[PDB]
């Protein structure tokens, strides 16, 4: 679901928790 | 009643920490320097999909009302 998979990246950038 | 106290603050760091370019927007440019710095070395096309998931305005640069709307969208605020 690229919706998700996109989401997911401005998801990591903040939520880069150390990994 | 958070008003003032609001995840509106929290997105609003996020959104200045994200702009180090200063624009008033986040860019493309952006995006790869916060990516960068984390690690995350994104291509032009994983940024753009971002870039194009957030952006309603065409021009390019994810603004702060795109940017609260996708921070909602996502629980990232």
């Amino acid at each position: 679901k690229k919706r998700e998979l996109i989401e997911s990246k401005w998801h990591r950038l903040l939520f880069h928790d150390k990994k | 009643g958070s008003g003032e106290r609001d995840s509106r603050e929290e997105i609003l760091k996020a959104f200045r920490l994200f702009d180090d370019d200063n624009s008033g927007t986040i860019t493309i440019k952006d995006l790869r320097r916060v990516a960068k710095e984390l690690g995350e070395n994104l291509t032009e096309e994983e940024l753009q999909e971002m870039i194009a998931e957030a952006d309603r305005n065409d021009d390019n640069e994810i603004d702060e009302d795109e940017f609260i709307r996708i921070m909602k969208k996502t629980s990232l605020f």
